[PDB]
């Protein structure tokens, strides 16, 4: 009926990320198994529109049906564990396997690397998913 | 910066 679920990602050594535009690290899978997600990152953007930006997108990497519904939210957490910095889907969108939603412009990276900020302790970058699928 | 899109 309804299913709610999260990851957390601690991304190591953020500030020494050598991507570059359009360049991609994808984080292990996870689940709720029947279907698997992941999620990735483009440290540098998707594209030119989006190089002074983190993109962060879900992608749906197994599935057994035809389709699936999912609304997802994406936070950063700080050294507390408290959630910062939120995007979430306004509605559910339809995942197939292979199929990825997210946001190209999650967070600048200006603000992002700059550590007087606090989204950095000890070099790590620390993302948190929820999922829910109805 | 809040627009949900796909790379695809």
């Amino acid at each position: 009926k309804v299913v709610k679920f999260s990851y957390m990602w601690t991304i190591n050594n953020f500030s020494f990320c050598r991507e570059e535009m359009g360049e991609v690290i994808k984080s292990s899978t996870f689940s709720s198994d029947k279907l698997k997600w992941c999620l990735r990152v483009n440290p540098k953007g998707l594209d030119e529109e989006s190089k002074d930006y983190l993109s962060l997108y879900l992608l749906l990497v197994s599935c057994p049906k035809s389709e699936v519904r999912a609304k997802f939210k994406f936070s950063i957490l700080n050294a507390k564990g408290e959630e910062t910095k939120a995007m979430e889907s306004q509605r559910a969108y339809r995942f197939v396997q292979g199929k990825d939603w997210g946001f190209k412009k999650f967070i600048r990276r200006g603000f992002l690397l700059d550590e007087a900020n606090g989204l950095l302790p000890d070099d790590k970058l620390t993302l948190f998913c929820e999922v829910s699928v109805v | 910066c809040d627009e949900v899109t796909s790379t695809t």
